[PDB]
């Protein structure tokens, strides 16, 4: 997995130089910002399994059908596999709010999961709009929170519906 | 670095980050400030760090320069000097990520095979990042040599 | 089969998908004739020979 | 490609042998069945559009894959699911017609699955849609016909999966 | 055979089988039991036809069979009596196909080619098929005789 | 006709005909009669055949003959039942030949385009000749019925 | 968009961005004020652009709804006003980019094929896209409903 | 490309009308002469080889042509030449199956003349060679159908001259 | 291939939803800097082949890889990698008016690995050619448009290596 | 000749000719005495080495000679003869010309086809120049027997 | 997996025929030449280290692999180019016993090709490597035994390649 600082490290690594005076702002902004994503962090470890649960009931507010009778979010069973899938989102998108780099986003969550949802017919497209259900949720939770900037809160959940993402365009 | 170590440990775990873990990823951002500036006091005098230690090495270590050694001749002496900075530059990079992991996950794992292949005695590595240490240790204030020390004593360890 | 057709007749392989959702559709439409025609068509053809 | 006669003389000849009465009771039972398997293809050459549309209306239609972020949902990407279940449909009517599958292995399930595959193309979206084409021609063109032309279908959806 | 041809003639056009084709498919359908009747009687009595053609085309062509032709010798004529088996065996696959493409695509295409590498005239052998015809269309009926006919036609014709 | 096709495809593959084709031909040849008999009877019954399958066209489809539609009117109603009648005749034409050819080239190359021009719903004359069918063959021996729903059969494909 | 269109114009040329199109790209960058305007006002309104634009379309269109149309019943009429919202959404992301390569690339290039699959008369779905145009650009001021007019324009000349 | 069928449609579809009686009357007349038609051209592709030799045997070879100083000199001019004669053996077998000379217009008489003009060919030796595999075919597969490859080896040579 | 705009178009409609404030907050972003970008577009389409030698003048002149044996030595070598080096240069610049280094793994870094990998081309004396390249530009368009245009060479950089 | 070809190479390349070919003319230009003596004692004893090379032809291969073969008959055998005339004489051009393109003008492009015509085994052909070649290359000088040797392999070897 | 014995045992038996003249002279040519086989795997025994080494020294050493940027930068990578070569030179010794490059495409070359092209191992600079590790050990062992093992190189190369 990289952090910020690590992709930073294997950036000057592969060329063989030092830190200049750039890295060293580009550290410090990251160092800088740090408190805010722990204080973010432990806010949404305080709600998670709130958070999770207002999120799904809002995507399955949004789309009907998965609850209905050919949906794929039909009996107990799949609800319950849907909520854990909401969980496995949040919680690796509070590992990349906290690392503030996307790499464990795309190593251990996007990478093969095309594969896994078209194979067994689980959607993407309610999956992506729920994940920023979540997004939506943490970010006007931590608005609320007094913390004044949003820009890292809204990275990882965007990243991960870019890359879930059909592209069409 | 601190955040990866602490993911990955609770990512195995199937827990989320415990909140020991997350004060610690907090002093370590709050420790971010030093670090850099230990950061800078080893980036910034680099010349001087790995001149004295070569010199300090070869007056310890002789053999390696006279003829029969490694380290024999202007290019191979270069070279030498060039394996010193590398690992002062692995130095200042495990001083800013708070952890080892940079320095072993790049030139700690297969160093012994590589200098075996190499026909380099590592002792003798281990004497030149000793002098490293102290020319470094002996340009900072004390918790800021003892900081650097850590890193230092690192490398020195896996070494032997 | 539209590959190496592609190989053969315009000497060089597909640079990428639309080329290959464009001769593809013509094999869909109307056929391997219409496939062979497209390609003798096409301004690469042209150009190069 | 090679059809029940041609399969058969390519087993006589690997043998080396001549026309025993095994082989002559095959293509007296291939030469039975080829009258209702060409009323069969005159019959889904008719309806090609209706079976294709009607499939897509049972299985397609109206669920997650024509909605956003379906991999059914622009209209480059219907016009692509139109034409690969004509494809299905068509291969489909040609080994019905041989009565062997071997052109449907050589020339539709060949490099399909890794096509699917690196588009990001569903299979059992696709698979569910043949089915249905299956159901929609076996009611169109009645009992033993539409079993004879779903064993192929079942041959489509299996080297699919 | 006719439904491949058919198929792949319906194929290349990105279209289904027209009804004419159809129609034509079926016919050879229906026509199958006649088929196999031609080919029964052509294999049953495929001594007869090798060992009878055989003897009218040595008397019609002796130079290959006297020493300096291709077929001279007991393994020579052995050998030229198993290429005229062949052909019959060809001929026996086309009649059944209902097409020439078992004939064709088996043992017509690189027929000039083989037969100059292994220095044989292949007038000679055009001669071969041709008393295998007659000695075939004097062991069968009319229809018989003009349908088996046009499949030993094409195998002379496509000789030169 | 059959010959003609027969004529291309032996030109493009560069041959004389095989005797399958000659067969065909000759089957052709002898089943002229019933062909004969079966453009007969469709020409003999064509007003019948159109009236019942214009009023039963109407009556599945009605968005044809409303306001706004296309056959709106005396005359655009009139139009509809002619091109019910060319394409009738091309139906007889291609009973008559054997082949689905002289249809291709009279009435089936540009339809979607010139009735793209036009405004007339392609779909909506598919079912006007599945009812021109339906009449038709209801109307025949059931043999023959076959033979003329493979030609129909063959125009509503090529529609839709 | 503009800026990509540039871009790959540049790209296969294997030169870099001349002045002009560089110019392009800034007289875009400024009226993209507009431009977000333009959807702004596009976006907010969208219920009575399509209500209106329906209950006209229908007016003029009748046999559509009527029995034997496409959008016949309810929940027909629930998906052709949404097929309609479709249209005016890739005309607001016309709007915003500054080029019809959004409307084109995503929902222009099957259009023929997709609705001649569903049994869809295209003039009717052009004729909906002239109603919206027509409440649209009653909706803004001149030099808006002329802009918002050019991929209105786009929209109904790529229908026919 | 016409036969007798497609004239007497194209024929009936200039003025405009629809099939009548004298049309029927064409249609069946091709027909009774189609079997025959079928079984002379079954005869002529069996034996097309021997009538070619036949023919070249007869006019061409112990002439000046074939002799040095002609235009069948060389080995290539004399492949040419047997081409040039097959060619014309089997075209003129398309047209006696198809019952009109059209497409001899159509394909071999198109610039048959003006490369004859160009490369030298003489006319009347190819004329009479033609003659020739006229009678030649006309021994082998018999009277009726004799006259009727008679009329479109006349039709090439009318071409031809 | 898509910039900053068509990319946030594609998240709103992936997700399916309406253009919300972050989008808005995006876009106004991208409006902001697109005319520092389009004036460092101007600049570096001014110095081209300035930027290019003077980059080949810092890291590959004078050591190994120009002499006999290095793979920069022939003619033919060393115009190719001019050209290589004009390519990155070029796409470059397309990603920082984009704003999306989609193009960057699209067309350049699609390939390239596997490409200098079948040549025997050093991918690290070209990742130290394209560093000094960035820096060259980033010398000659100022601080910030240097920023913006060496996080897409560093993006090649590191497709690179 | 060497001329032409040099020409029609400097055609399709078009540029002059290069002085290397330029040398070539010169040098064909002074062996034209070595060749016209080649020439000149091949056209002397023609008759002799066409008698002994078709003895040698017909004591190797009498399968030409038999019944039924192709050389069969006074006027058989003396058109044989006279093509092994007219082959010798394609050589003595050949061997004039310094290049071997009047041989494939005159006698080398049909060979297969015409000889496919007349029922010539070709094989036996190239054991007719076979022999010419070991008779005439008899004759000669070691030297001039390997020039005409050159031009007699070339012809066996386009024959098999 | 097989040697020269199992391999003419193994032609001899897919006849079915008994062991003939042929396949006793090649076994008598495999039982002459085993003694050295013998000795140059132990003398290859002896010096694995050596020679890998010294091909490293001769081919990739000072190298760009060996700098930043390069695929033998890192120790781990490092490592893992002796842990490979090592695998080149003993499976080149077990070949060379056998006297059959069976054992190379059966266990080194089979996935080695898309594995190396995964990771993105630079296949000529490894195709180099095996070069001078042939020249190494073909100067260690002498000219024959050194062709002997030059051939199985050669072919680890172009299975490579
Ligand atoms: C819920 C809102 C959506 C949905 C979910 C759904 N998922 C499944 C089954 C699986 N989901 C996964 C997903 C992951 N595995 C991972 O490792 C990661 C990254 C951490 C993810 C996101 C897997 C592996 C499965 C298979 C079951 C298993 O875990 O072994 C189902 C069940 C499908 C079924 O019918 O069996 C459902 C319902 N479906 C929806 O409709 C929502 C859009
Ligand atoms: C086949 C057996 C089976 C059942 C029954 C089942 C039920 C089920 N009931 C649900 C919710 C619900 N169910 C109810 C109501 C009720 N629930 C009851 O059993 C009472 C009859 C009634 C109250 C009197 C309500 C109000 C909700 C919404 C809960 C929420 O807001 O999360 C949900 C969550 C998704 C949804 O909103 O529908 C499931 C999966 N799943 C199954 O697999
Ligand atoms: C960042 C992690 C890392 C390390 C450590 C590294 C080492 C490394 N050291 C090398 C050589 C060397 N390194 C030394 C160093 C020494 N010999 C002595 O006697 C002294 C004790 C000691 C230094 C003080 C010498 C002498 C060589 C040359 C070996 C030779 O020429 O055979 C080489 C081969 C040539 C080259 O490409 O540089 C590598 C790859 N590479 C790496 O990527
Ligand atoms: C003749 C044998 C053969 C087949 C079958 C074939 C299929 C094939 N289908 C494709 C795309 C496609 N196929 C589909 C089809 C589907 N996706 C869905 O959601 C549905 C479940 C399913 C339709 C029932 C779609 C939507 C695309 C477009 C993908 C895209 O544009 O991103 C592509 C991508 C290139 C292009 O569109 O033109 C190929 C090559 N190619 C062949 O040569
Ligand atoms: C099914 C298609 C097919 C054909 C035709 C075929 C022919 C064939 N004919 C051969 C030999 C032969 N075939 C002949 C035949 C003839 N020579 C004459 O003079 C007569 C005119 C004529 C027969 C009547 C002779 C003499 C040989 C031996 C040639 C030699 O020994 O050099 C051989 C080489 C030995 C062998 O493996 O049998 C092959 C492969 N193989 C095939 O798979
Ligand atoms: C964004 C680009 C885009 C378009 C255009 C699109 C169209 C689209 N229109 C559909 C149906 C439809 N669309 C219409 C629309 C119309 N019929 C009429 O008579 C009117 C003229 C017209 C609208 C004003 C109707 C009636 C259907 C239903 C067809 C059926 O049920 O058979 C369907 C199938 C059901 C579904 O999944 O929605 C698609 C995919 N999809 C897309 O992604
Ligand atoms: C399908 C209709 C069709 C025909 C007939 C046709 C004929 C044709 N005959 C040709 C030559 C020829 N045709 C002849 C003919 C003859 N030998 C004689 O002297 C006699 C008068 C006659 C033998 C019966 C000769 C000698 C040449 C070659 C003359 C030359 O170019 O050297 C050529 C020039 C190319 C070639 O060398 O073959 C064409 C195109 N092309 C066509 O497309
Ligand atoms: C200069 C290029 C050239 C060649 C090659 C050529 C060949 C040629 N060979 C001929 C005949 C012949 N050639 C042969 C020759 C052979 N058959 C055998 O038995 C022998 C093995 C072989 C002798 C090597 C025979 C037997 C005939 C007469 C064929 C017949 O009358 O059926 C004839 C027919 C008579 C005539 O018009 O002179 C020609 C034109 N003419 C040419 O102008």
């Amino acid at each position: 997995m990289r952090d910020a600082v690590t992709s930073l490290i294997r950036n000057y690594d592969t060329t063989g130089r030092y830190f200049d005076r750039d890295a060293i702002e580009s550290l410090k902004d990251y160092f800088a910002s740090g408190n805010d994503r722990i204080t973010v962090a432990a806010m949404i470890n305080s709600q998670s399994a709130e958070i999770v649960k207002a999120a799904a009931n809002s995507l399955f507010e949004a789309v009907p059908e998965l609850l209905l009778a050919g949906g794929n979010a039909y009996t107990t069973r799949r609800f319950s596999a849907c909520l854990r899938d909401m969980d496995y989102y949040l919680r690796y998108g509070t590992y990349a709010l906290i690392a503030g780099d996307m790499d464990v986003l795309n190593e251990r969550v996007l990478q093969g999961l095309r594969e896994t949802y078209n194979s067994l017919g689980v959607p993407i497209a309610p999956t992506v709009r729920g994940i920023q259900f979540l997004k939506d949720a943490i970010k006007e939770m931590a608005a609320a929170a007094g913390i004044a900037n949003t820009a890292f809160i809204d990275e990882p959940f965007d990243h991960m519906t870019r890359e879930l993402s059909e592209v069409d365009l | 670095s601190i955040v990866t170590k602490s993911i990955v440990n609770a990512d195995a775990e199937a827990r989320y980050l415990s909140p020991g873990e997350l004060d610690r990823i907090k002093a370590f951002v709050t420790s971010g400030e030093s670090r850099l500036r230990i950061a800078e006091t080893l980036t910034g005098s680099r010349e001087r760090i790995i001149k004295s230690a070569g010199d300090a090495l070869f007056q310890k270590r002789p053999d390696v320069v006279s003829p029969g050694g490694n380290a024999y001749g202007e290019e191979m002496t270069a070279t030498c000097l060039r394996d010193m900075d590398y690992y002062l530059r692995l130095i200042t990079y495990g001083v800013v990520a708070g952890d080892v992991t940079p320095i072993e996950e790049i030139g700690l794992v297969g160093v012994r095979e590589m200098y075996k292949s190499l026909g380099t005695p590592v002792d003798a590595v281990a004497q030149a990042v000793r002098e490293m240490k102290a020319v470094a240790t002996g340009m900072m204030s004390g918790d800021d040599a003892a900081e650097a020390g850590a890193y230092f004593d690192y490398v020195i360890g896996a070494m032997e | 089969a539209v590959e190496y057709i592609h190989r053969r007749l315009l000497g060089r392989p597909t640079y990428g998908r639309q080329e290959i959702n464009s001769y593809f559709d013509t094999c869909a439409k109307k056929g391997f004739y219409a496939l062979v025609d497209a390609i003798i068509d096409s301004k690469e053809y042209e150009e190069a020979f | 490609m090679q059809d029940a006669i041609t399969s058969v003389i390519n087993s006589a000849d690997v043998q080396g042998k001549y026309l025993d009465g095994s082989a002559m009771d095959k293509l007296k039972a291939y030469f039975t069945t080829g009258a209702l398997r060409v009323r069969a293809a005159s019959t889904i050459s008719a309806n090609a559009a209706a079976i294709v549309k009607e499939a897509v209306a049972k299985s397609l239609l109206y669920s997650d894959v024509t909605r956003p972020g379906g991999n059914m949902y622009t209209t480059r990407r219907y016009a692509a699911c139109i034409r690969d279940l004509d494809y299905y449909l068509r291969y489909a009517t040609y080994a019905m017609l041989a009565g062997d599958p071997s052109i449907l292995d050589e020339r539709v399930l060949n490099g399909l699955k890794e096509t699917y595959n690196s588009l990001g193309v569903p299979v059992g979206s696709t698979v569910q849609a043949i089915q249905a084409m299956k159901e929609v021609t076996a009611g169109l063109v009645g009992a033993d016909a539409g079993r004879e032309m779903g064993v192929y279908f079942d041959y489509i959806c299996s080297g699919l999966s």
